[PDB]
């Protein structure tokens, strides 16, 4: 539930 | 700009975003949501080059926020946000949303009573959210009368415990991944009683984190522009993450 994910979405 | 100074320079250009948001619910017994809200904050921790130029978008058409405060170096009108962050960990933004809340737990609770001597208590969780996505730390707490001589429970997942100094029954768990459902039963073992007082029955309530934004807000980019110096957007490297936690989240029966 707290590890950064790479890179933004949308 | 007096919250970022001159001559920062980084041979890594880095940037985190944490999306912090806490959700309340409380819920009637037969499923009504009585009262619903998210309190969010953004937090950025950027590690970028010179004095850059930054606009953050999210999907704010697609949700709705009801209001929300920014920090100093925000410039204020899609009328998208933008600014110069300071160097480090700095608040963002705060807000606040009540419409078309995910809520991630639902809460199924089910009593039954035997004579004067027991109560019979069934509990349902179902989490309500992708199956690739895991809850964890969830606790459900159930409240005991304060007649309770004693309480058998029995639980699949988790482990749960009577904690008689606080009157209720605690149930953990360490992680649940979406779309499914656990359950436990507890046999509650009745002192006798003043006849006349009835049992002023609290809800059950939840704590729980999640890797969303339970108000469905997420990131859409965030851009980053330094005219001077010779990195450019791509160069950055960008890292979210989502942690919704319950607040007040509560289910009557």
């Amino acid at each position: 539930v707290e590890d950064y994910e790479q890179g933004l979405s949308g | 700009i007096g919250w970022r100074r001159e001559g920062i320079k980084y041979r890594r250009n880095e940037l985190f975003l944490d999306v912090l948001e806490s959700v309340n619910l409380l819920m009637s017994p037969q499923g009504q949501v009585l009262s619903a809200h998210v309190s969010g904050r953004v937090v950025m921790k950027s590690y970028l080059s010179g004095m850059p130029e930054c606009k953050f978008g999210m999907n704010d058409k697609s949700i709705a926020i009801d209001d929300c405060t920014f920090h100093q170096c925000v410039r204020l009108s899609e009328r998208s946000i933008s600014f110069i962050p300071p160097d480090g960990e700095f608040e963002l933004m705060r807000y606040r949303t009540t419409k078309d809340i995910i809520l991630p737990f639902r809460v199924i609770p089910l009593v039954r009573e035997v004579g004067r001597t027991k109560l019979e208590v069934k509990v349902v969780i179902k989490s309500n959210f992708k199956p690739s996505l895991l809850a964890q730390k969830i606790e459900v707490r159930i409240p005991t009368p304060l007649n309770t001589s004693g309480v058998q429970v029995i639980c699949m997942k988790g482990k749960a415990k009577y904690k008689a100094s606080e009157n209720a029954i605690v149930w953990k768990i360490k992680r649940m991944a979406g779309m499914k459902e656990s359950q436990i039963s507890a046999e509650i073992e009745l002192l006798p009683t003043n006849d006349k007082k009835k049992w002023a029955r609290p809800p059950i309530s939840m704590n729980f984190e999640v890797p969303f934004a339970p108000s469905g807000l997420k990131v859409r980019y965030l851009k980053v522009f330094e005219p001077k110096l010779n990195y450019s957007d791509h160069d950055v490297i960008k890292w979210v993450r989502y942690i919704g936690r319950s607040g007040i989240y509560e289910t009557r029966c």
